RNA sequence: AAAAAAA
RNA sequence: AAAAAAA
RNA sequence: AAAAAAA
């Protein structure tokens, strides 16, 4: 407690972070997806000790008006009491909305789920995902472990295969499921910016001392869907620069994992 | 439709058999304590914080901890999304484990603090409630707290006009009543019992009775959970 | 205040209560059905001073998706602050929770009031049943309290008579009024357990003292349709059947009580 | 139509006469003071605490006990079920009510304190705030709280073209303007006066005081129900 | 703060007040319409240094079921936080809810935006107004300041022309604008009772240190459309009588500069 | 379409041009400082109270003031009336804009302290979290708190392929990425990062200098309002 | 001391 | 210091 | 320390 952000800082002088880790290595990550066998889908990811479970429900309901051509998706953050004391009960706080909003954006914007491929009846009934971040264990770095979970879920998710019957005009649900249109893997990968330096993947002891924070969300593509620089600190273009390249190297080793965890639930 | 063959139930288990259950203390590194239980095909994990300091102050009772519970579902822990809230029944259930736990717990010794009590249900299919008591008892085991027994919880039921025990969601459904029990077993003291449907005395008796050889054999698991945590520290 | 334990749980040894009660005896109870004109049906209830008001009132809606051939009945617990200092303005907290709960229990079980015979075109319109339970002094044993004047009150409530038109498809309102298809009449009975003794119809003083409590709510028909163990404490497997017992000869006297009030009001 | 017939009202009552009313003093056990009200079919009853010790802390004021209100309808009380809940009505009224009540009690008499009124509304018909304030000062008093006078209220009010007293829900609903004041009648102090509708300003005048003349005949009641309180203690 | 009643009482007893005004004076009011050109209609409102805007939104919905013949009106006061270090963040508080529907009243109860006019398909499609109040400097008197902005803002509200086709049976929203129904022009005058003296238009200075409070709404028509004590104090009817009478005066003085503003922005 | 004709956007902009932008200091009596700004179509006020008494004291830090910001739409802000209420978004913003003002802000200055900012958009075009924090920062030197620098925000955005600076609603709802960013402009400190969109890696970049650039600009017009603020002063 | 995104 | 039950 | 009015 605060004896610790100059132990951390000297140690970063050192070129050494508490456990070890090297400025651009994420703590031993652990996918595991389907977990859930109830939800549609859903992924428990450890980064370290820091665990989150999502899981993907969907349903059927009428788009938005606006948008009569897509699907919905909606992504809530629950940082449960029991993830850390300072995870109060009650509803989503700033952080749980940050949380939520900047994931989704990664997921939303980079149309890594097609909501286009959500309709079944343009206008009337399209099928509503529900994106539901349960963090059980904050540990650091939430928004790495919600996005990876969220995406790993919506990977392993199995949804009801829906017919629009033409001739008595009902839609059918059948037991036949079959994927979510899930055409691109965006991972955030987040660096804390403690003194200088940059550090991807800070654990919870390095998030009690940084100056600020930033993520990058980017997929398969080479492209950037969300950036977010959280709490305070000031970061340099240079470093943002180096992020954002950080970012994709990171992503793509973290893509790799994912799809093995998505796969091996297919076992 | 039938949820009692001959004699046998949908998933196989005989009239007096419990779902699978699989138990584990120490769980999570933010929690001072922490069980996980995967009992049939619910998926609860239960975290205890601390004893610890009781901010709103007034809430502070001088001579004893308080406990809190707040049970609470996940919104992909049943069939349809449950908007995350809790909801009358959780609220209903969180403070009937907390009646459950209080009883076991040693108040006074940790007096001015609270004793806080977690438990989400991850994946719900009937019996989340004893489940939860269950992974509580564990949670506050594996918190440290002196406790004066475990608690364990099972419930049974009536189904097809038969007295069984460990309902499924189905059954729980289709059912004609439910009867979670706690107990501190050592001194067989029943710290939750509830009733939901509609039976004769000697039914509810019946059902009573059942659910403690229920909720004695889950306290043989969590024993073995205990044991296996205790042995884990042995090393080296 | 704990001195209070003190004199009770010895006043208990010597087999007395505060109050010169034996420890299977009621406070004196005062039901009387009808005394909101306006609502459907209504119901004072006394136990001692502990008085509870409940309104009944009916109107028409659609019934609930997964039961089209139901009416809805619905019971809240308004513990209301004038009621007792320890009774905060807002929405209810597990106190007001847990009493609506088991007292709706208690009805909706037993069918008490059968939600079968409240369709008026099944899947499309209901009778809805609100049961709004204001409680006006907490002088001990709401749930008892609570659920005597909930079933006086179903017991005294008239509600219009409602006639689908099968040629206009039209639901018609009408002035003649019928009962509600009330079928039994559960009635809770409480105990607090003091030490090894149990005793009926705590008042607030015993509840203060009391180890915990247990509700049972039986019918004419010898079943119980509800069961709570309340607050902290344990029983003995013997002391619940014991209650089980003591309840049904203690529901039946109050039953008679209640078919009087009732059987009052439409003198 | 018509309101007003020729020239007696729905139920009969001339212009100028009040509705049925009954009160009476210590109904609660619970509350400091308390009173209960019929009047017409308005049933209200009145709850003070206390005196009482006000936290949060910063509430409090150093030369002052503070008054506060909550005026509330139960789901009952109303044609159509009404939501559990307050609404901006019933917070309104709450707030004039305080401003009803809160010059007719010397408040620096208990520094630091809360005087809490509560009024609940157990069947509504029309002039519940005036029948709630009038209940309020008789739970005031009830509660041995120092006062310089009761309030008495009663809303005169508009219908077909003329002005009347104490309207019912009929009359005002299909009525030009209900006008409810409160007074501390032995100064003439008014401390409620609220206007709904649309009045000349010799209308609005006549209408308050002719609500006031109403208010001064239920000062009578609340006297006539203190006196009554006063000869049960002088037993024996 | 408590030194300041003395400091004015004293004032008063010498026919003077702290910024000089006579005791039936306004401050400087300033009216300025039509300054949130996305809204259909608007005006800040200074009375003095108290400043409130009102945005008028509508759209068009359904009528309520007791009223097919209506639009709809709804008024909603916002004491944003930074108007005031008394006004707290969260849903209206009773200040608020009070300002909101006394000034809702003088518009209702006057007619003065007149609702009949307002419908589109009787029971089915009318149009919604909202008023939409956000104080921004409390400085004294917001009741006169959000009426004066709120029937200023009603006044200076276009609202999209609509028609029923009668062939498509479509509504159809047109550019071409037309002004609300506005008919009358209500507008609150209140008058702070410090000691035995009335005071029109208190500052927040006087606010703090008068005994009540009483608001006289009236229209151009000689009606009074509402009136409200306030706070605590007691008016004798005398002072009622002065209050009706000089709000009257005062009402004139104001809908005179009102229609001159809403006139202005017309130029 | 098209938002870039050739190579004028909607409103006549070139790529790199921002909308036309006022600001103003002190426009609220109350605050202890406040800036108005007209940047586009937003109108947008911010004010700031104090540095001041952080109760609950729970809250307070020992060595620092804490910042808070509130960032709220008007209902009649939007083109849809926006219920009041906060949201998810006004929430984040709020979140975002705290962390874009924070680093700028000398806290430890005053410790336990708040310092309170409140932006209110009264008219919402698209970067009002970018004119909220500059009308912030604004609202904070209006309040003689000591700070580093200002901060100047300004978003670039990409529309029709095409990296532009400081996007309308039109552009942004149409548009294929908007970046915001907040600057301490002295030390190029970049306090707010945001992109909500899909872009390259050369993409963003160039969206983020543009933005900064614009930023810079911004900046320009505060450090312009403010000596606008001490010309006013130093009469007489 | 509790069905979104954009504005 | 505010239309449920089941899961 | 967050679509009303009437009842």
């Amino acid at each position: 407690a605060g004896i610790m952000r100059d132990h951390i800082i000297n140690l970063l002088k050192e070129g050494k972070r508490i456990d070890d880790r090297g400025f651009e290595d994420y703590r031993p990550i652990e996918i595991e997806v389907g977990v859930i066998e109830k939800a549609e889908g859903s992924a428990l990811v450890k980064l370290g000790s820091t665990q989150v479970l999502v899981g993907i429900k969907t349903s059927l309901g009428e788009p938005f008006p606006d948008t009569p051509n897509m699907g919905v998706m909606t992504t809530n953050v629950e940082l449960v009491p029991l993830a850390s004391p300072t995870f109060e009960p009650g509803p989503p706080d700033e952080r749980a909305i940050e949380l939520a909003r900047v994931i989704d954006r990664g997921i939303r914007e980079s149309k890594a789920l097609n909501l286009e491929k959500m309709v079944i009846v343009p206008g009337k009934i399209v099928r509503v995902v529900f994106i539901d971040v349960h963090v059980l264990d904050h540990d650091g770095n939430l928004m790495d472990a919600i996005g990876i979970a969220a995406i790993a879920a919506l990977l392993n998710a199995r949804v009801p295969k829906v017919r629009y019957n033409e001739e008595t005009g009902e839609v059918e649900t059948l037991d036949e499921t079959e994927p979510l249109p899930v055409e691109k893997i965006p991972v955030p990968v987040t660096f804390a910016k403690i003194g200088n330096i940059l550090v991807v993947d800070p654990s919870l002891d390095e998030e009690l001392v940084m100056d600020g924070k930033i993520t990058i969300t980017t997929d398969e593509t080479g492209h950037i869907s969300a950036v977010q620089k959280s709490e305070g600190g000031a970061f340099k273009l240079e470093e943002v620069m180096y992020a954002v390249e950080t970012a994709f190297k990171k992503a793509e080793e973290i893509r790799k994992l994912i799809l093995e965890a998505v796969e091996k639930a297919k076992q | 439709k039938l949820i009692d063959e001959n004699g046998r139930r949908i998933d196989g288990r005989k009239k007096y058999e419990l779902r699978p259950i699989k138990m584990e203390v120490g769980v999570l590194k933010n929690a001072n304590g922490s069980a996980y239980i995967e009992w049939g095909k619910n998926k609860i994990i239960a975290a205890v914080y601390g004893p610890r300091e009781l901010h709103p102050k007034h809430l502070q009772r001088p001579d004893r901890a308080i406990l809190r519970v707040r049970y609470n579902m996940a919104p992909f822990s049943v069939e349809e999304r449950k908007k995350p809230g809790p909801d009358r029944r959780s609220i209903e259930i969180s403070k009937v484990i907390k009646g459950a736990l209080e009883p076991a717990l040693i108040l006074e010794m940790f007096p001015r603090t609270a004793i806080d009590v977690f438990i989400e249900v991850l994946q719900a299919d009937a019996g989340t409630r004893v489940a939860g008591i269950t992974a509580a008892s564990l949670a506050l085991a594996d918190a440290g707290i002196p406790m004066r027994d475990l608690v364990a919880a099972c419930a049974a039921g009536k189904i097809e006009g038969e007295i069984v025990l460990d309902l499924n969601k189905e059954e729980d459904n289709y059912g004609e009543a439910d009867v979670p029990v706690a107990i501190m077993p050592l001194k067989n003291d029943i710290t939750l019992l509830q009733m939901d449907g509609y039976l004769t005395k000697d039914e509810f008796i019946e059902a009573v009775k059942l659910a403690i050889k229920g909720a004695k054999a889950v306290y043989q698991k969590q024993r073995e959970a205990l044991k296996e945590k205790y042995l884990k520290i042995a090393q080296e």
